[PDB]
């Protein structure tokens, strides 16, 4: 009688995991230049340009 | 409006399962087409979700 | 999923930062069950007709 | 076709299901007879309009 016997239920782990829930490809070609992604470090907090008025 | 649901990602829905009553009750709106959007031959259509089966 | 994962930090602050868990949400596969009523198959309505059972 | 060939069976249970005999439809092509009522040739009749009968 399956009633009269133990059931056991097949358990496990995904290796994966939600990652993001928002589109983000928005940069350079994605937005045909529009929002630019450069990989540019610099020093201080300001890096300003000045141009004549 | 189904579509909205998803949001960003709502071009992931791929196919619409559904009954033949339902695509007649379509095919009966694209013979009768208030707007100017179906003709006698753009009438018969099974992709209708914006390209979607 | 984490949910905070990026931070505004400042750099000109030492101040005590919350702390983040790891959860592990779950799927889950139900079993169903289907069968055949019993077919009543005998070998002589068959024969009687000259059909192989 | 067997009606219900498939149906839900419960794994925990015993309950008697009746049995499903196996039978055939039998299609007919009625016989139609057709004729044509007696038609009236008397040679003389065209003999008088000088026409070959």
């Amino acid at each position: 009688a399956l009633s009269d016997l133990q059931v056991f239920n097949d358990w496990a782990y995904k290796t994966m995991s939600e990652v993001l829930d928002q589109q983000v490809e928005l940069f350079n070609g994605a937005t045909r230049g529009a929002i630019i992604l450069r990989s540019a470090g610099n020093t201080g907090d300001l890096s300003e340009a000045a141009f004549w008025a | 409006a189904a579509q909205r649901i998803f949001g960003d990602r709502s071009t992931d829905i791929q196919v619409w399962v559904s009954h033949s009553s339902p695509l007649f009750d379509l095919y009966d709106n694209a013979l009768a087409n208030a707007e100017q959007l179906y003709v006698f031959g753009t009438v018969n259509v099974r992709a209708d979700a914006f390209g979607r089966p | 999923k984490i949910q905070g994962l990026v931070r505004p930090r400042d750099p000109y602050s030492n101040a005590d930062v919350a702390a983040k868990d790891l959860r592990q949400l779950v799927d889950n596969t139900i079993k169903v069950a289907s069968g055949t009523p019993p077919i009543n198959i005998p070998p002589s309505m068959l024969r009687w007709i000259q059909k192989n059972p």
